[PDB]
């Protein structure tokens, strides 16, 4: 199964304040109108993952990111529980039935939840946005940028990932975007410079 | 010197709506025109003397 990503999956490329300006940047972004698979198998991570879900029952518990996903290698486990999120890295049909070096605990995260997962420069970078939508079978149109949620300096190899329990999965590509910042420094629009002439 | 960032100028209160993660803004010459004070988390505008 497959749907249309439209103009979703754009996130703030850095942490610098800008306003009333068109800024040109090159980074790993979800290409506009890219084919986004609509979904529980283990999936490739490739160069980064666009993830979104529309569960009204708080089904998505979290995610597993790693390679072999077994006792041979360090892997990242992100699990959401009541009023908390727990993130750990250890030598770890999961769903509670799912050498530790990373311990992190912070705040938890019709209701469309959008996430971007990157694994670059030793950082597992998570971007996130939460908005209401009026559709169930597809992703909404219009534009909304994802602010960074957490920067995790866990220096591990990720090639595959799995979702802990509908959801959508896309992949990021090296693309150039022209981003439009409004008077409050919010990215309100964008152009995918390689979409068409 | 703000958290390692140096320069010369007049500091005033900023009215820029920085997001919770942003520490400084940049101009078209890639100069810094605003910073987040590392102790008070106050946003300050930088206007050259
Ligand atoms: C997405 O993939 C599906 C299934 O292969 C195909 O039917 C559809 O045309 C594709 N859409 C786009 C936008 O590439
Ligand atoms: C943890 O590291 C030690 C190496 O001293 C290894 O023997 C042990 O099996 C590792 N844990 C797992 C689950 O492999
Ligand atoms: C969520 O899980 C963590 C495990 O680190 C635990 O410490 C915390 O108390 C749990 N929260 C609740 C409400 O049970
Ligand atoms: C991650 O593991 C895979 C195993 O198939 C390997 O091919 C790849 O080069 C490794 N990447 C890094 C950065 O270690
Ligand atoms: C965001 O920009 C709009 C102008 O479109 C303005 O009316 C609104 O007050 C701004 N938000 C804040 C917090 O200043
Ligand atoms: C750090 O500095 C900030 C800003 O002046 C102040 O609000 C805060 O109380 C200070 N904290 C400590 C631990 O000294």
């Amino acid at each position: 199964a497959y749907t249309n990503s439209f103009t979703r999956g754009v996130y703030y490329p850095d942490k610098v304040f800008r306003s009333s300006v068109l800024h040109s940047t090159q980074d790993l972004f979800l290409p506009f109108f890219s084919n986004v698979t609509w979904f529980n198998p283990v999936l490739p991570f490739n160069d980064g993952v666009y993830f979104a879900s529309t569960e009204k029952s708080n089904i998505i518990r979290g995610w597993i990111f790693g390679t072999t996903l077994d006792s041979k290698t360090q892997s990242l486990l992100i699990v959401n529980n009541a009023t908390n999120v727990v993130i750990k890295v250890c030598e770890f049909d999961p769903f509670f039935r799912v050498n530790c070096t990373f311990e992190y605990v912070s705040q938890p995260f019709k209701n469309l939840r959008e996430f971007v997962f990157k694994n670059i420069d030793g950082y597992f970078k998570i971007y996130s946005k939460h908005t209401p939508i009026n559709l169930v079978r597809d992703l909404p149109q219009g534009f909304s940028a994802l602010e960074p949620l957490v920067d995790l300096p866990i220096g591990i190899n990720i090639t595959r990932f799995q979702t802990l329990l509908a959801y959508y999965v896309g992949y990021l590509q090296p693309r150039t975007f022209l981003l439009k910042y409004n008077e409050n420094g919010t990215i309100t629009d964008a152009v995918d410079c390689a979409l068409d002439p | 010197n703000f958290n390692g960032l140096t320069g010369t100028g007049v500091l005033t209160e900023s009215n820029k709506k920085f997001l919770p993660f942003q520490q400084f803004g940049r101009d078209i010459a890639d100069t810094t025109d605003a910073v987040r004070d590392p102790q008070t988390l106050e946003i300050l505008d930088i206007t050259p003397c």
